[PDB]
RNA sequence: CCGUGAGGGAAAGGUGAAAAGAACCCCGGGAGGGGAGUGAAAUAGAGCCUGAAACCGUGGGCUUACAAGCAGUCACGGCCCCGCAAGGGGUUGUGGCGUGCCUAUUGAAGCAUGAGCCGGCGACUCACGGUCGUGGGCGAGCUUAAGCCGUUGAGGCGGAGG
RNA sequence: GGUGGAGCCUGGGAGUGAGGGCGCGAGCGAUAACGUCCGCGUCCGAGCGCGGGAACAACCGAGACCGCCAGCUAAGGCCCC
RNA sequence: GGGAUGACCCCAGGCGGUAGGGGAGCGUUCCCGAUGCCGAUGAAGGCCGACCCGCGAGGGCGGCUGGAGGUAAGGGAAGUG
């Protein structure tokens, strides 16, 4: 018995170039190409899903940062205010609080300043 | 729970006097009002922030001997065409320029960056275009 | 010697050289005297 | 009205009727979960210490999930060094009823 | 490579052509060229050791017996070879046709009756084997045949 | 029994080492003979028992 | 209601005389008649031909009314390439592909 | 076809059950097409089964002329689409991040090898010994070879020998 | 004391036998070399995966099973980028 | 450990990786299974898919094309990616 490639490789391509759908010229018609694409395209979604983390709790703490220097402290002093207080809540994330919830971010400050 | 993002804001607008003020510790804070990282709705893809005028430009007063000592430069594509102008001297021919270089060089290199520049406007001495609002420092 | 490109030019940048192919149609009036079309300051095809 | 609660090393606002995605928590689907005594009123003052004691929230586990197909791949250059791997990741769906 | 058609020659200089590097294209690298380790002519075979195929033997008919699917019969009947005959004596041995069937006789008039039913695979005594055992629901012998597979067997 | 469930016991086939198809799937490329000289080579060695 | 005349295997290179093909699309087939006369190009011969050979479809078939008739869509793909061999220096013979163009004029009612 | 010659040496198969292989008409010099007709099917129409990919083209959605780069990825937003909806698909404005694959090397994005792209061909085998392991058979024993009989996908016998 | 991807014994399969930087001890060199040759350690090699050092195999930090729009740290940092 | 003597639940650990060793699998051609089974109410092959199963290699399922083949469970052998 002889087996010979027949359909087997064309699947294999096709199913790469699928995944290339939409990238610049070659890299999403040549099989190659293609897959070069894709090797980092897999890296870098790695990346920056580790990374994505970190981007987000950079923006939540420049936010934080900036509505209690309204209301006329750091960034620094003001979690060390809530280590002190217990308030371990604020989960940068609820700089939510921070946009939305104005009077209780005010709140928040108050409890805060006791240490 | 996803981040809140702004839907459209509508520009505030602000005037500095700058005289007195030094020079880069003045552009620190044009830097930052510039971007909008007051605003706690601060986001950095957006260009939501500031407007910013200011007057007596002409008159930042800087420490050391930075008035005859510090050179701008500017390089032409051309051979020897690296230009080295002293500081006293751009005041004396186009003072702002001077916080206008110091502000742009502080602002975050991109299409955006170049964007926000374009919202600082400073002029010599006062006065200026009158019809936005303009809180103070 | 004998300079030869260095990267097959891509499909866009070939097209793109290509801007400028584009041809315009011809400058035509209408005939004086016989109904047809004429370019100007020609003899009509028919009726001279 | 609103809560800040912690399910799955994770901090959420809710607000009675929503509708939201949690870290899988060991439940039957149609069980009533109460959910840790948790950080916030939306009527603020009551703030406090790691958690306000006694205070609560309860959601009904809708059922339980499991995410759409992230891959995670790993290529090093030179090194004929590849691999791919599929990962989806459980969930349990809540609808948050009322604030304790 | 060496049984192929084609020349010795080697196809180009091998240096300074600008082109790849070749011998004869004989060579399997080429389309047309010779094979890379494909199938010559082998004999598969090789030699069970014969208790084992004794053992096999007689653990196959005792598997069939063991499910109560042998029957020994005597002298059939349904012989004077017409698969219509064969097909009545089968119907009073309860061998309707709903199970394939292993008929195991030396009786060349018997055998060729049954042969061309598509449920009956016959079969000489001499050549009682074990893989026409398993492929059949039923094992029939009669009572010749069965003297011999046991003298077979031990 | 039958032909469907024959088979054989759980050692017996092992069923062997390919051996220079893909990365990972272990040998590939060099094919387990690991970077040049006279061992990876098509006639290899001159016969170690000597 | 359309009407359509496809040349094919027309000899000649498709970028050549896609040009003017180019040239006249989505005009009304009155002015389409006259810039193919008046351009200067062996493509206007070509489709000049399809263009009525559409246009006659259009009348005597499909029942279009030709004062009506613009081009309502056309194009030149490319059929099957004559290789010849070139001779050139130092014994080398490149091939020249002498090309093909498939022309399509397309016709509907305005 | 190549070579003076010995000699070298290819490509190249498939309409349809059936030619019923498209009368006639229309544009055209023909080619080609368009109707008509045949056919279950005519993108089965003879450059004919299926008809992939590179490659070229027409049309549509999003997009782009003050931005700069291994071309992606993560985020948010705009527009277009699918939907009951928190939904999803497309595209990409801005922001973060980001040094092609293979090979060979102490070390490569590397200004070191290799590759224009796509499709198909393409490299750890087989025999006979050996030596380990493993699945079973029999066990002071194990086992047959060539042959011979039988069978025509039936097996048995054969003790020289090892 | 130490239960460790420890150790010892028999046997099947290997690959390697071009190393490199750094630190410390020497020789050779000129108290030259991104020099060369040994010793003991380390890291790169194979961790050109991650943070710091502007960028940078081997210097500092740290051994990446997968996921998270959670928390605490390391080195290094906290005027603006 | 649980006492199901487990194919599973619970607890605790390990899981960067070239040469290289080991282990499990995916798929391709052919054989037995096959005088069978799927098939014109449509085989193989092709084109889609945002759906299902699988760590993955893959397997499904739907639609379009195509128009005569295909081949389960379980096992065998190779011109097998
Ligand atoms: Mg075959
Ligand atoms: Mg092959
Ligand atoms: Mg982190
Ligand atoms: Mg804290
Ligand atoms: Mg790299
Ligand atoms: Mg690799
Ligand atoms: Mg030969
Ligand atoms: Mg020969
Ligand atoms: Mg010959
Ligand atoms: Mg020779
Ligand atoms: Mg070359
Ligand atoms: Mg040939
Ligand atoms: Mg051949
Ligand atoms: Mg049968
Ligand atoms: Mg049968
Ligand atoms: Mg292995
Ligand atoms: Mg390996
Ligand atoms: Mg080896
Ligand atoms: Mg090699
Ligand atoms: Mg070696
Ligand atoms: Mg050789
Ligand atoms: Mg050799
Ligand atoms: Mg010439
Ligand atoms: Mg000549
Ligand atoms: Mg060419
Ligand atoms: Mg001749
Ligand atoms: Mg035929
Ligand atoms: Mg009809
Ligand atoms: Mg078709
Ligand atoms: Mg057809
Ligand atoms: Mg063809
Ligand atoms: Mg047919
Ligand atoms: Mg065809
Ligand atoms: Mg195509
Ligand atoms: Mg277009
Ligand atoms: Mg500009
Ligand atoms: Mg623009
Ligand atoms: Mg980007
Ligand atoms: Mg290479
Ligand atoms: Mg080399
Ligand atoms: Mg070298
Ligand atoms: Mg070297
Ligand atoms: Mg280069
Ligand atoms: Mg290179
Ligand atoms: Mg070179
Ligand atoms: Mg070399
Ligand atoms: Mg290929
Ligand atoms: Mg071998
Ligand atoms: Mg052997
Ligand atoms: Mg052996
Ligand atoms: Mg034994
Ligand atoms: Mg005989
Ligand atoms: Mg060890
Ligand atoms: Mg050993
Ligand atoms: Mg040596
Ligand atoms: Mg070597
Ligand atoms: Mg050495
Ligand atoms: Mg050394
Ligand atoms: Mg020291
Ligand atoms: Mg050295
Ligand atoms: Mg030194
Ligand atoms: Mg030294
Ligand atoms: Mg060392
Ligand atoms: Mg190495
Ligand atoms: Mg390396
Ligand atoms: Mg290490
Ligand atoms: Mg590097
Ligand atoms: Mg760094
Ligand atoms: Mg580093
Ligand atoms: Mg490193
Ligand atoms: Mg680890
Ligand atoms: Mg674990
Ligand atoms: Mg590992
Ligand atoms: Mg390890
Ligand atoms: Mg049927
Ligand atoms: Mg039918
Ligand atoms: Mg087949
Ligand atoms: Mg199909
Ligand atoms: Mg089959
Ligand atoms: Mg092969």
């Amino acid at each position: 018995p002889r087996a010979k490639t027949g359909v087997v490789r064309r699947r294999k391509h096709k199913k790469i170039l699928k995944l290339a759908k939409g990238y610049w010229g070659l890299r999403s018609k040549s099989f190659r190409k293609a897959r070069e694409t894709l090797f980092a395209a897999g890296n870098y979604a790695y990346a920056h899903r580790k990374r994505r983390k970190r981007d987000f709790r950079r923006l939540w703490i420049v936010r934080i940062n900036a509505a209690c220097r309204q209301h006329g402290l750091n960034y620094s002093t003001f979690i060390h205010g809530l280590k002190k207080a217990g308030i371990e809540v604020d989960r940068k994330n609820l700089a939510d609080l921070a946009v939305r919830e104005p009077q209780v971010f005010a709140e928040l400050v108050e409890r805060a300043k006791a240490a | 729970m996803k981040t809140y993002v702004p839907k459209q804001v509508e520009p505030r607008w602000v005037l500095i006097d700058a005289e007195g003020k030094t020079l880069g510790r003045l552009a620190t804070k044009i830097a930052t009002l510039l971007r909008g990282k007051h605003r706690p709705d601060w986001t950095p893809n957006v260009a939501m922030g500031d407007f910013v005028v200011v007057v007596n430009a002409d008159k930042i007063r800087v420490t050391g001997k930075k008035l005859e000592q510090k050179i701008y430069t500017r390089y032409s594509g051309y051979p020897g065409g690296l230009k080295k102008i002293p500081l006293e001297k751009m005041l004396a021919t186009h003072p702002e320029r001077v916080l206008e270089h110091a502000v742009k060089g502080m602002l975050p290199k991109g299409p955006l960056g170049r964007r926000l520049f374009k919202r600082l406007k400073v002029y010599a001495g006062p006065d200026h275009p009158h019809q936005a609002q303009r809180p103070e420092k | 010697k004998h300079p030869v490109p260095k990267k097959k030019t891509s499909k866009a940048r070939r097209d793109a050289r290509r801007s400028h192919h584009a041809l315009t149609p011809p400058t035509l009036v209408p005939c004086p005297e016989c109904k047809a079309m004429k370019p100007p300051h020609t003899v009509c095809p028919e009726c001279g | 009205m609103f809560a800040i609660v912690k399910t799955g090393g994770k901090q959420y606002r809710v607000e009675p009727g929503l509708k939201l995605r949690v870290e899988k928590l060991d439940a039957e689907p149609g069980a009533t979960v109460e959910l840790p005594v948790l950080l916030l009123g939306g009527e603020k003052t009551v703030v406090g210490t790691p958690v306000v004691e006694g205070a609560s929230v309860v959601a009904e586990v809708l059922g339980h999930g499991r995410g759409k197909k992230i891959l995670v791949s790993k290529f090093k250059a030179k090194v004929q060094y590849r691999r791919k791997k599929g990962h989806r990741q459980p969930y349990t769906e809540l609808l948050i009823k009322e604030i304790r | 490579r060496g049984e192929v058609a084609y020349s010795g020659r080697k196809i180009w200089p091998q240096k300074h052509t600008g082109r790849a590097r070749h011998g004869d294209i004989g060579a399997p690298i080429f389309v047309g060229g010779g094979v890379v380790f494909g199938p010559k002519p082998r004999d598969y075979s090789y030699t069970l050791p014969k208790k084992v195929r004794k053992k096999g033997l007689a653990m196959a008919v005792a598997d069939r017996a063991r499910e109560g699917k042998l029957l020994l019969v005597e002298a059939f009947a349904g012989v004077n070879g017409k698969t219509k005959e064969f097909l009545a004596w089968a119907k009073e041995a309860g061998l309707d046709g709903s199970e394939s069937v292993l008929l195991v006789t030396g009786n060349e008039l018997v055998r060729r009756a049954a042969r061309n039913l598509p449920w009956v695979v016959t079969l000489a005594p001499e050549g009682l084997n074990v893989y026409d055992i398993v492929r059949t629901e039923r094992l029939v012998m009669d009572l010749d045949a069965w003297e011999v597979f046991q003298n077979r067997i031990g | 029994m039958k032909l469907s469930d024959l088979r054989p016991n759980p050692g017996a086939n092992k069923r062997r080492k390919r051996v220079g198809r893909g990365p990972g799937s272990g040998h590939g490329k060099t094919a387990t003979r690991g970077h040049k000289g006279q061992k990876s080579r098509s006639g290899g060695l001159k016969d170690p028992r000597r | 209601m359309e009407a359509k005349a496809i040349a094919r295997y027309v000899r000649i290179s498709p970028r050549k005389v896609r040009l003017v093909v180019d040239l006249i699309r989505g005009k009304s087939l009155e002015e389409a008649r006259n810039i193919l006369r008046y351009t200067n190009k062996r493509g206007a011969y070509f489709v000049a031909k399809v263009l009525e050979s559409a246009a006659a479809n259009a009348v005597n078939n499909h029942d279009m009314l030709e004062d009506r008739l613009y081009v309502k869509a056309a194009y030149v793909d490319e059929g099957p390439a004559l290789k010849r061999v070139l001779p050139r220096a130092r014994g080398r013979a490149d091939i020249i592909k002498k090309r093909t163009s498939h022309i399509t004029v397309i016709l509907g009612e305005k």
